[PDB]
This record gives structure tokens, sequence and C-alpha cells, in this order.
């Protein structure tokens, strides 16, 4: 399943980088190209939504109260509610991922770093399993990179 | 022309923020009336987080949709590269001015849950 493999890599890595502060140096699937460009995009845009909505996000993180791994299953319910009006766009998508990064930073500060991969598997699983055809029609992560590109 | 791009973005943002407010109002009106089990509180907090993520996602999407609309006009030389920059600046201003409303309502609701 290529799209799942590629989506997990990107999401998983962004969450780890964000939690730690240290950028991976391991080799992706794409040496020079799509997974790399997607990660670069996600850093620019997703770092932006975190700065610009720090207040809203802290508020949510405090009340969802993500102590442990049971509570990580409750982010899925959040994602499903988000999409439940029928609308799917990249804005919604990047914002979920950026909220995922915000909670990954938080888990690291409570020494629940081992819940970061499950969190990322879980964002990916919702996104791909429920919007697969939409993602493919948008040209996948190539479309993501194109939609947010600024030059 | 550039004004219709920016005007569109402005409508989208305004409506998305209006929608966010309505949703959080309706949510409070049900949280107050009901006797909240631990479960029903958990559900209500999940709906609030979703409402916020939805609004922030749609604003963001409106703004970068307008970035695409502007970037297209430039390849159809229908805007000179200064007019492009007045647009990308007023979009950036719009983004900030909508992000501040999302944060405001997020917190207002957050206090209604602790205190109100």
């Amino acid at each position: 399943d290529e799209l799942y493999r590629q989506s997990l890599e990107i999401i998983s890595r962004y969450l780890r980088e964000q939690a730690t502060g240290a950028k991976d140096t391991k080799p992706m699937g794409r040496s020079g190209a799509t997974s790399r460009k997607a990660l670069e995009t996600l850093r620019r845009v997703g770092d932006g939504v975190q700065r610009n909505h720090e207040t809203a996000f802290q508020g949510m993180l405090r009340k969802l109260d993500i102590k442990n791994e049971d509570d990580v299953k409750s982010l899925s319910r959040v994602m499903i509610h988000v999409f439940s009006d029928g609308v799917t766009n990249w804005g919604r998508i990047v914002t979920l991922i950026s909220f995922g990064a915000f909670v990954a930073k938080h888990l690291k500060t409570i020494n629940q770093e081992s819940c970061i991969e499950p969190l990322a598997e879980s964002i990916t699983d919702v996104l791909v399993r429920t919007k697969r055809d939409w993602l493919v029609k948008q040209r996948g992560w190539d479309g993501f990179v194109e939609f947010f590109h600024v030059e | 022309d550039p004004k219709k791009v920016l005007d569109k973005a402005k409508d989208q943002a305004e409506n998305r923020v209006r929608e966010l407010k309505q949703v959080l109002e309706e949510l409070y009106k049900e949280a107050r009336k009901l006797d909240l089990t631990q479960e029903m509180r958990k559900k209500l907090i999940e709906r609030y987080a979703a409402a916020i993520i939805r609004a922030i996602g749609d604003i963001n999407n409106a703004i970068y949709q307008a970035k695409q609309e502007a970037e297209k006009l430039k390849k159809a030389g229908l805007v000179n590269s200064q007019q492009l920059d007045e647009l990308l600046r007023r979009l950036d201003e719009l983004q900030k001015e909508a992000s501040r409303k999302a944060n405001e309502y997020g917190r207002e609701f957050e206090l209604k849950l602790e205190y109100g």
C-alpha cells in the first residue's frame, strides 16, 4: 500500500521532529523529491498554524487531557467529527497534522514519547482509510505540495 | 481581478468564523441544560476541538486557495508583480485577523467549560 506507507513516513517524521526539536537525517523513499518536499511544506505551513493558533490549541490539549494511550484513541473521534460534514480539503488536513504535532510535543514533555508513533499511525489511518480516493484524485502528496507552494 | 480574489477570501473567512461561533454557542446551550456524565463531557469536549480544527482548517484553506488564484493571475499577466504582493500581504493580514477570532472563541468556550 504505497499511499499509506508514504503518508505514514511523512506524518510520523514531522511528529518526531516536532517533539524532539531534532530533524531526522535517515533516507526516505524519495532522495531529492516528493516525501521530502511534503515534509518541507509541512514544516512551513504546520509550524505556522501552531504559532498562529497556539491559544486555541493549548485550550484543546488541556481539555482533551491526553495523559496516556487510551486518550490517543480519542483523537480519532476528533478527526472523524471534523470530516463529518462531507467537506475535505488540504486546509483541514494540514491542521489535523499540525494539531498532531502539538500533542506530540506534549507527550514528550510527560515522557510518553512511545505514544508518538501510535498517534501518528492513528492520524494516518483515519486520513488514508477514509479519504483514500480523494487523496489519489488530488495527486496525493504531490498535490499537497502544490497547494501550499509559494513562489 | 485581484479585488474579487481578496473579497472571496474575506467572505469565506467571515462565514467560517460565524459558523464556528454558532457551533460553540449551540454546544454551550446543550452542556448547560444536560446533566453531564463523565462520558457526555468527554463527547462535548471532542465536538469543541473538532469545531475549532474545522474552522482553522477552512480558513487556512480559503487563504491558500486565494494564493493559488493570485498566483494564476500572475501567469496570465492580469496582475503585475506589485499588485500580487499587495494581495499576498492583505491575505496574510486576513489570515491573522481570522486566527485571532478562532483563538478568541476557543478560549471563551474553554472558560465556559471551567467556570461558566
